[PDB]
């Protein structure tokens, strides 16, 4: 179930 | 693979770049930009009031289609 | 061991079962991880938690070097 995410800014 | 920007509005309307999409049309619209390249980076942006249920529905549609390179933009 | 960060609909926050705020979250997390920044963090939230709140939490982790994030639905 997990969705790996990067945060970008 | 130019990255794709998926935007969710406060009224839960959704866009791939400038293209309005729904849950039922998102992957077809995305595949036109990516040419099926699942390694294309997808950047998610949303209005502050968009809720986690909505975010995760979008995330799951991408995930099940094999789009796994996701960046959240704040 | 992975760490579960929970956000409730009133925006109260937990690391495991431990209540945290923005100002105390990294100290609480470091007690669990012993500073291992490669520790997996799973984020869970009630359905009505908003994107602003999510990204505030994400940014606090990010600036502290916690970059292994999984969103749980």
């Amino acid at each position: 179930q997990p969705i790996s995410v990067t945060m970008v800014t | 693979e130019k990255p794709v920007y998926l935007s969710v509005k406060a009224d839960n309307s959704m866009f791939i770049g400038n293209d309005p999409v729904t849950d039922e049309t998102m992957i077809t619209a995305l595949n036109a930009l990516t040419e099926g390249k699942k390694d294309t980076t997808i950047f998610f942006r949303a209005d502050k009031t968009v809720d986690y249920e909505t975010l995760m529905k979008v995330m799951d549609t991408l995930h099940q289609a094999g789009y796994l390179k996701i960046g959240l933009v704040g």
